[PDB]
């Protein structure tokens, strides 16, 4: 990544600070996985697991010509009256290994059981005994609130950091931003 | 020439509930007949039809005027004190910032909490409704007049005028508001909560009143401190509910209460921001002394 995109959430009266990032995440969703693009990632320079917060700051890791265009797309512009956004700077030549990554496990016995029965036609009775009280597992990091269709009040969102390494592997990302098995640049 | 234990101004600029609706942007024209947006269950949340793309929000707002004058005061002197004082004030400089601030406020979608919030193009178009008849429209454009930032325009100088005249009691003023904003089909609005019981008039979902006149006068923007926030709902103590930090403290000198008490009682003429401020409370109404 030879430009870095930092974009700062201005405080908002009208707005707390974890809907404020939800939305930016959702809009991002679809400006990258939609949009396209070989690499398209961010880091959350801010993140600390003391607070288990996501940050007040952004900060988007891609090539120049792909921030070129990312912030000149409409879908992507239009929140600077409560974020303040920049222009591509290129990282500092030393930088750490890590991979930003979401943790996908189910909470709910209920879910298990059903997707049980649904495939071995397997009785109501049956798949209730077959999930006990240690199925029952979901993740305990830093989620973010986002609240949507999936849940009334505010939904977690697994966002797993990963840890400093010296040797950094770069590679194309997912479309969301999750994962894709390497890491980023860290400044 | 102490203060008064009773004191009690009724509120000026006092909107009503916020219904919604939706329809299509081409239909903007004509929104007569737009169908309303029922409340559903799944908790309660509320999206658009499955084939619309554009909310619309119509509240209405009056301008009574007579900001100064109490409801109820104790004493005659103190009455009277606080009348001149606010004659003067009008006297030397009229309402016209408060109501150019107000004007943009209105032109923008600060009313608009949620929804506005991931909204591309937000169209509102306010109307003057005199003896039923429409005397003079204007439309303007909430995406790319600035929320935080207040800018000089034609029209919002002109709207200014006929709020300040309003609020002088020149004479009745009435305004209907009426918003456009393009979020998407079938996505999901974001009424007021009640206490998930979202707020619903007529079987329509809609917004409180007092939601919408809160934001209107965010008219705050002279803090002894600044980091940068912007404009803050005016409020006495400056108090802040999101950011859980209450600015322009009682320790300071910009408290409401003093600032009032120096300037009626000890005469002290506060800088013209914070008689902009007092103003601005009075308006909003309260209840002070003790």
């Amino acid at each position: 990544m030879d430009h870095y995109l930092d974009i700062r959430l201005r405080p908002d009266p009208e707005f707390p600070p974890a809907q404020l990032m939800s939305v930016l995440f959702g809009k991002l969703h679809q400006a990258l996985v939609a949009q396209g693009g070989d690499r398209i990632g961010v880091s959350f320079p801010d993140l600390d697991e003391s607070r288990s917060r996501l940050g007040e700051r952004l900060r988007i890791h891609a090539s120049a010509d792909d921030l070129r265009a990312l912030l000149a797309r409409p879908w992507l512009e239009g929140l600077r009256d409560h974020l303040q956004f920049g222009e591509p700077a290129v990282v500092p030549h030393p930088t750490p290994y890590r991979q930003v990554s979401r943790v996908q496990a189910k909470s709910n016995p209920e879910r298990l059981r059903r997707r049980l029965m649904r495939r071995h036609d397997l009785s109501e009775e049956e798949a209730r005994k077959r999930i006990p009280d240690t199925v029952a597992r979901a993740l305990d990091l830093p989620f973010v609130t986002l609240r949507s269709q999936s849940t009334g009040q505010h939904f977690r969102l697994f966002i797993r950091h990963g840890p400093l390494q010296v040797t950094a592997e770069e590679g194309g990302f997912t479309c969301y931003g999750l994962s894709k098995g390497g890491f980023v640049p860290w400044f | 020439l102490s203060t008064a234990s009773v004191l009690a101004f009724e509120r000026k600029l006092d909107p009503s509930d916020a219904l919604m609706s939706a329809g299509a942007w081409a239909q903007r024209d004509a929104s007569q007949e737009w169908p309303a947006v029922t409340v559903r269950e799944k908790v309660d949340v509320a999206n658009l039809p499955s084939d619309a793309d554009t909310l619309k929000v119509r509240f209405t707002l009056r301008v009574l005027g007579g900001a100064g004058t109490p409801s109820a005061c104790n004493d005659a002197a103190y009455r009277d004190k606080l009348l001149q004082t606010v004659a003067t004030y009008v006297n030397d400089q009229g309402f016209a910032e408060l109501a150019r601030r107000y004007a943009h406020n209105l032109a923008n979608a600060r009313f608009l909490w949620r929804n506005r919030v991931g909204a591309e193009a937000v169209e509102v178009r306010i109307n003057h409704i005199r003896q039923g008849e429409v005397a003079r429209a204007w439309r303007f454009d909430a995406l790319a007049i600035g929320l935080r930032d207040f800018k000089a325009d034609a029209e919002l100088d002109a709207l200014a005028e006929l709020i300040a005249s309003g609020l002088s009691g020149s004479g009745h003023v009435l305004l209907e508001v009426v918003a456009f904003a393009r979020i998407g089909d079938g996505q999901e609005v974001f009424p007021s909560q009640e206490l998930k019981t979202l707020y619903s008039v007529r079987d329509a979902a809609a917004i409180h009143s007092q939601k919408i006149g809160n934001a209107l006068r965010t008219i705050d923007t002279w803090y002894p401190d600044e980091d940068g926030l912007g404009p803050i709902a005016v409020e006495p103590y400056g108090s802040v509910t999101s950011q859980g930090k209450a600015y322009r403290q009682p320790k300071q000198k910009l408290d409401f209460y003093t600032l009032l008490d120096n300037w009626v009682l000890r005469d002290e003429a506060p800088a013209v921001e914070q008689q902009h401020y007092v103003i601005a409370n009075l308006i909003r109404g309260g209840v002070f002394g003790e």
